[PDB]
């Protein structure tokens, strides 16, 4: 009751409890220290704790009840980002304890009383034409967000390569951030195909390493290494 | 004196008696050219010296 | 009421506040305390904050409830200036978080609660014939504010010259300032398309 309260022989007061102003950045992270229903209407079990936002309430005020831990600011992704939720919070409203989800671009949400960040705002991998990535399926078919909807297995790679916008998935991993190598005509490099084993010569455009392919260092015998960079033209350079 | 720029395309001015071979590596295409014109080398044309 | 005021037995004067005068060139930026409705008629929320222009009045004078938190200036751009909003207000009123959104030339604005600009007032790009720019779609199918509607994808890169007077989106991020090398014949440049590898 808004205005000068005037309390009653059976009741002592001990202090006036601040509404928290709630706005759209921030929320209220508080458990419950007894079995109550809220002013929402909803029941809530003793220790179960639960977010206060906007859409419920513009200025809730701690109840004698709910307990406030603290006040939650928002976790506001950019177009350009991506955010690891582990334990995230399933349908039925309890946390999924162990697993974790990925949450794109442009999603401004709350954390959930039990969700963390894993490495916080993370950036989205944009990749270029001559950039690439080399991934892991930490488990067993992704067959996901996949444009051939191609399912690696569980521990193999694959490259993923050109103008794509790749937010990697809890399944997948990372391995190494892969450029393509520029080579023009008559020029390139040594790849060494480790699933088959053999070691080819690839010349021609600019080749960009595939997922089980490592560059192979050509060891020439001693003495030749010393006439290929002496002898550039060895019809002017012959006096010595 | 001043270093030359690496980009910019290797130019040889070849005097109307002189006369220089390069080597088209790319194609294997070997021309020699004589005359007031100036030689410019492609991306793997190279001097004989 | 204007004049000499007599407080009442019930009532005990603070003090007077004074109405902050507004100009084209400011504005006023308050929160709200409680849930009431301010003058103009419509109700607001507590912790809601809003803007007071001259289109609304001339002078406001900061309410018991609101509490005004200061002065906006004007956020004016030339014709020659965009800006980039940090969290810009969409159709609803609230802010749009984590978005972006670009200011054209010749628009002056006011910074709305919780608006900032990303580096300030930026520069448009303006380029010659020789003078040019590379790009980086941050995200993909832009297809917007090109000539040829032309859409990159996500990550690549084109190339925009001639006299354009360009602006980046929200989408796209300017990589490097291009100029065009001067050559005449019989000279020239070894170029390497990557794309190609020749």
């Amino acid at each position: 009751t808004v205005g000068a309260y005037l309390p009653a022989v059976f009741e002592e007061v001990l202090d006036l409890v601040d509404a928290v102003i709630l706005t759209e950045k921030t929320a209220l992270h508080l458990r419950a220290r007894r079995n109550f229903r809220d002013f929402r209407g909803v029941s809530r079990r003793t220790g179960e704790e639960w977010l206060v936002t906007v859409q419920d309430t513009e200025a809730h005020v701690p109840d004698v009840h709910e307990e406030v831990l603290g006040v939650v600011p928002i976790t506001t992704l950019g177009p350009h980002n991506y955010c690891v939720i582990l334990d995230p919070v399933g349908p039925d409203g309890k946390n999924q304890l162990g697993q974790k989800r990925v949450v794109k671009g442009e999603k401004s949400f709350f954390l959930q009383p039990g969700e963390q960040l894993e490495q916080g705002i993370q950036d989205v991998y944009v990749l270029s034409e001559q950039q690439g990535l080399l991934l892991r399926a930490l488990q067993p078919l992704e067959e996901g967000e996949d444009e051939e909807k191609v399912s690696h297995q569980a521990g193999d790679h694959w490259l993923i390569r050109g103008p794509l916008e790749y937010v990697p998935s809890a399944k997948v991993e990372v391995v190494e951030e892969r450029q393509a190598i520029p080579l023009d005509e008559n020029e390139g490099i040594y790849v060494q195909d480790v699933k088959t084993g053999k070691v080819r010569a690839v010349i021609g455009s600019t080749y960009m390493l595939t997922q089980d392919e490592v560059l192979w260092e050509k060891e020439l015998p001693p003495g030749v290494e010393e006439l290929l960079n002496k002898g550039q033209d060895p019809l002017a350079d012959r006096g010595e | 004196l001043a270093p030359r720029n690496k980009t910019r395309v290797v130019s040889y001015r070849v005097p109307h008696n002189a006369a220089v071979q390069v080597y088209d590596y790319r194609e294997k295409r070997a021309r020699v050219v004589f005359g007031p014109e100036l030689v410019s080398l492609g991306p793997e044309e190279q001097f004989t010296v």
